[PDB]
DNA sequence: CTGAATATTGTCGGAACCAAGTCTCCATATGGAATTAATAA
DNA sequence: TTATTAATTCCATATGGAGACTTGGTTCCGACAATATTCAG
C-alpha cells in the first residue's frame, strides 16, 4: 500500500479535524493560486415544491441517473396511487423532493466515484424533480464549464472528501464548500470558450443521434427469430401471464421419465405446445449431440497470478464469448488440457438466474493463450451437419429457448436454477433445413455487428470529449 | 418396496387406469414484502 | 410583559448497513469402471 | 474347460446446494432547531 507521511498542523484543514488516510491522500502544500467556491458556484437550498395532482409529474432517485449523467425518471400520478409504487409516494410525502431550478447543477452526494453528476440545461422543458440526496450549486461562472470540470477534472477532489463513517460514502454541502479548485485549470476553459462549447454541442448531438436508433442485444434477436416461423409475440407474452394449469394424472409420464410434476414442468408443456402450432420441423436435440463435457472451477482470486477463468457474465446474448477474464488460479488438475478453450466449441451457461440460465455462445475469437471455462459452463461438441452451432446458440438466446430454460431449470434455490445434461437430451427445438439456418444467422449477425459498431463510436466520441477538455485545461 | 421395476412403464399404465384431476396454479406476489427493517403491503395473488 | 424553557412541531445525520442483481466453488453420490468371481461346457 | 458375474473397490464425472459474494444508495431512528409553552416574576 501507499506509505506517507504528514505532520500535526494539517489536521487543522477542516473545522472536523479529520485524520483519515483517504483525506490525506489529497492534502498536500499548494503552490498554485488556488479558487474557492464562493467564486465558482453557490449552494442552493432545497425546498418542497407543491406538487399538482391531476399533472403526472417526474421523479428521479440516484438509481434512475446514469453514471454518464443522464436521467431515467418514473412517472408518477396520484390518481393511480397502487402499491408497487407506494414507497416512491411515501418519500415525496415525507418531504424528499425538490424542483432543480434551470441551470444547476446536481451532484450526488452518495458515492462519487461514480460520476454522477447531472446538469439541468438552461434550454428543453419537461422539468424533473429529484431526490433530496443530490445537492444544488448555482454556477456564477458558466454552467456548462462548470460541469465539464466537475465530471472529467475534479474527479478526485471530490472524491477525497466523502466521508464514509461505518457505512454510505458520503459527501456534505461543507465538503464541496471545503474544495480547492485550481485557477489555471478553470481559467483556461473559461476564457477559451465559444468554442469549447460548440465543439462539445456537436459531439453531443452527435452522441445523442447515435443512441436515437440503438436497440438491445435480445431484441434483434427476438425480431428476426419472430420474422420467421410466424411466431405472435404479443400472444406469447399473454399466455405466459396465465397462472392456472390442470392437467390429469395421466399426462404426468407424458416423455417425463422421471416423473416430475412441478407447475414449471406443466407451464412448460403448455407453452411449448403453443409453440410448435405451426411449425413443423422438430426434432429432439438428443440425437444430435456427441459429448456434453462439464468445466472447471477453483479457488480463484481476482486479478491473480496464474490461468485465467471465465465466469458467468462473458456470456452475452450475442453468441460470442466474450473473451475478457477477470478471475485467475495457480491450481493443477493433471488434466489442464481437456479445460481449455478453443475456437468453435459451444458453451451453454449452467446455474444463473430464471432468465439467464442456458446462454449459449460460440468463441470465434482466435486466442492463443489458454483460458479455462468453469463447471458452470457446458461444452457441446455436436454434429456439424444439421446445427450449425452459430444458430443453435442463438436460438437458445432468443425466446425459443429462454422460455424452455425457464421453466425446465431443476433447483431449490431459485437464484441458481441449474440445467442437467437430461434437458439438453430432451429438448424439443426446430431445425430448419441447413440453407434455412444460415439465413438467419447472417441477419442476426450483420444487425447486431452495426449495433456494436454503434456502441463503438458513441465510446469513442465520449472519451474524445473529455481529451478535448484535458488538452484545454493542460495547455 | 417397487419390485425390481423401473417404475416409469408401469407407471404410465397404472395412471392410465385410474385418473383423477390435479390442480397447479403460481402466486407471483403474497402481499407481505418483509427486509430487515420491518415489513410492507404488496398485492396479494393468494386471498383477498 | 419579558422571558426561556417544554410541551412539540418538522428537518439533518449518521448507520455493529442492506437490498438488487446475478454470479459460485464444493461436498457427495455414482456408476461404470475396475476387481473377484462362479458358470458348465 | 474357462470366464460371467456381481460384489468390492475406485476412479473422474454429473448433480445440486433453506447459497452467497458484488455493487451501489437506500430507509429510518435520533437528534434538533424551531415550533410552541408557560407561569412568573
Amino acid at each position: 500500500g501507499l506509505i506517507q507521511r504528514r505532520n500535526f498542523s494539517t489536521f487543522a484543514s477542516e473545522p472536523s479535524v479529520r485524520f483519515d488516510f483517504n483525506y490525506m491522500k489529497s492534502v498536500t502544500p499548494t503552490t498554485e493560486e488556488y479558487y474557492t467556491y464562493k467564486s465558482l458556484f453557490e449552494v442552493v437550498p432545497s425546498t418542497v415544491p407543491t406538487l399538482d395532482e391531476s399533472e403526472p409529474f417526474k421523479y428521479a432517485e440516484i438509481g434512475h441517473v446514469s453514471k454518464n449523467g443522464e436521467v431515467f425518471p418514473v412517472t408518477l400520478s396520484f390518481e393511480d396511487r397502487d402499491e408497487l409504487n407506494e414507497d416512491l409516494f411515501k418519500k415525496i410525502e415525507k418531504g424528499d423532493i425538490f424542483l432543480p431550478e434551470r441551470g444547476n447543477i446536481l451532484i450526488s452526494a452518495i458515492r462519487p466515484y461514480l460520476n454522477k453528476i447531472v446538469l439541468i440545461k438552461e434550454d428543453d422543458k419537461t422539468d424533473i424533480y429529484f431526490t433530496k440526496a443530490f445537492i444544488q450549486i448555482k454556477p456564477l461562472i458558466n454552467s456548462r464549464i462548470l460541469y465539464y470540470a466537475l465530471r472529467t477534472i475534479f474527479s478526485e477532489k471530490i472524491n477525497a472528501v466523502s466521508r464514509q463513517g461505518k457505512g454510505y460514502p458520503t459527501l456534505k454541502e461543507d465538503d464541496l464548500k471545503t474544495i480547492q479548485f485550481s485557477k489555471k485549470v478553470i481559467d483556461n476553459l473559461l476564457a477559451k470558450e465559444e468554442e469549447l462549447i460548440s465543439n462539445i454541442d456537436a459531439l453531443e448531438k452527435d452522441i445523442k443521434e447515435l443512441k436515437s436508433i440503438q436497440r438491445s442485444k435480445k431484441e434483434i434477436v427476438d425480431e428476426v427469430f419472430s420474422s420467421h416461423f410466424n411466431i405472435n409475440m404479443v400472444e406469447l407474452m399473454a399466455l405466459d401471464s396465465q397462472r392456472r394449469v390442470d392437467v390429469g394424472l395421466s399426462s404426468i409420464s407424458s416423455l417425463n421419465s422421471t416423473i416430475r410434476y412441478s407447475y414449471r414442468w406443466n407451464k412448460m408443456k403448455l407453452i411449448q405446445k403453443y409453440l410448435y402450432r405451426d411449425i413443423d420441423c422438430i426434432e429432439p436435440l438428443g440425437k444430435y449431440i456427441l459429448s456434453s463435457n462439464n468445466g472447471w472451477s477453483p479457488e480463484s482470486v481476482v486479478g491473480g497470478e496464474g490461468i485465467p477463468i471465465l465466469g458467468q457474465e462473458h456470456l452475452e446474448f450475442d453468441g460470442v464469448l466474450n473473451v475478457s477474464p477477470t478471475k485467475a488460479t495457480t491450481k493443477t488438475k493433471n488434466n489442464m488440457e481437456n479445460f481449455f478453450i478453443q475456437e468453435g466449441d459451444l458453451f451453454i451457461s449452467r446455474g444463473n438466474t430464471v432468465d439467464l440460465v442456458g446462454l449459449a455462445c460460440v468463441v470465434e475469437t482466435e486466442v492463443t493463450e489458454d483460458i479455462i471455462y468453469p463447471d458452470l459452463y457446458i461444452r457441446l461438441k455436436i454434429d456439424e451437419k444439421v446445427i450449425h452451432k452459430k444458430y443453435l446458440a442463438l436460438l437458445f438466446n432468443s425466446f425459443f429457448g429462454r422460455l424452455y430454460f425457464k421453466y425446465v431449470s431443476k433447483g431449490k434455490n431459485q437464484t441458481m436454477v441449474k440445467i442437467s445434461s437430461n434437458e439438453l437430451l430432451n429438448y424439443y427445438l426446430p431445425i430448419p433445413p441447413m440453407e434455412e439456418q444460415l439465413e438467419i444467422v447472417g441477419k442476426i449477425e450483420e444487425q447486431i455487428g452495426a449495433q456494436n459498431e454503434i456502441e463503438k463510436q458513441i465510446e469513442e466520441k465520449r472519451n474524445q470529449i473529455r481529451v478535448i477538455i484535458e488538452e484545454t485545461a493542460r495547455s | 418396496v417397487f419390485g425390481f421395476y423401473n417404475a416409469w412403464w408401469v407407471f404410465g399404465e397404472v395412471a392410465k387406469e385410474l385418473d383423477y384431476p390435479i390442480f397447479m396454479a403460481e402466486a407471483e406476489n403474497v402481499g407481505y414484502k418483509r427486509t430487515k427493517k420491518g415489513e410492507k403491503p404488496m398485492p396479494n395473488d393468494l386471498y383477498d
